[PDB]
């Protein structure tokens, strides 16, 4: 049960960061759309 | 030589263009009126033969 | 008011066809010149 409770406390810690990462997704969508409308040459190494 | 040319060949991307629409409508069926209503104009011109107009398409995502 | 002269064409739709052909040739040459001329805009897309 130690492994299971470790997994549960890890995912509980992730629960808090879930909302921060969601707002990160939103703001990065905004930034990517702005960059596209600013017409910047995205690098080949760019991950979409 | 080139180089300046070959670097310019890796343009990042492209937006869709060159699309066309074909239609038949009987004479005086309001076809011109409804076509010109798509772009918002109240009326174009009812004439003879093939006619040509626009299609104002704007995407907010791509601006 | 009379709208039948197109069918009253003695020489057939060729005159209208050749008029349309002239229009398309003119616009095609114009866009061909533009394309090679407009190609220069890619220079800014491409940072130092």
């Amino acid at each position: 049960t130690s492994d299971a409770v470790t997994f549960i406390t890890y995912v509980q810690s992730l629960k808090r960061k879930i909302k921060q990462f969601e707002k990160q997704v939103e703001l990065y969508r905004n930034g990517q759309r702005l960059l596209e409308k600013q017409r910047f040459q995205f690098p080949p190494s760019w991950l979409y | 030589s080139s180089i300046l040319s070959e670097v310019s060949t890796r343009a990042r991307s492209k937006l869709p263009s060159g699309k066309n629409i074909l239609v038949f409508g009987e004479d005086g069926s309001g076809k011109t009126t409804l076509m010109t209503k798509l772009q918002g104009a109240e009326h174009g011109k009812k004439g003879r033969g093939l006619e040509y107009l626009y299609l104002s398409v704007h995407d907010e995502d791509r601006d | 008011f009379y709208r039948n002269a197109l069918t009253r064409m003695p020489d057939g739709p060729v005159a209208l066809e050749e008029s349309y052909s002239a229009v398309m040739g003119i616009v095609s040459e114009v866009e061909q010149y533009v394309k090679v001329w407009l190609q220069y805009q890619c220079l800014w897309d491409m940072q130092a």
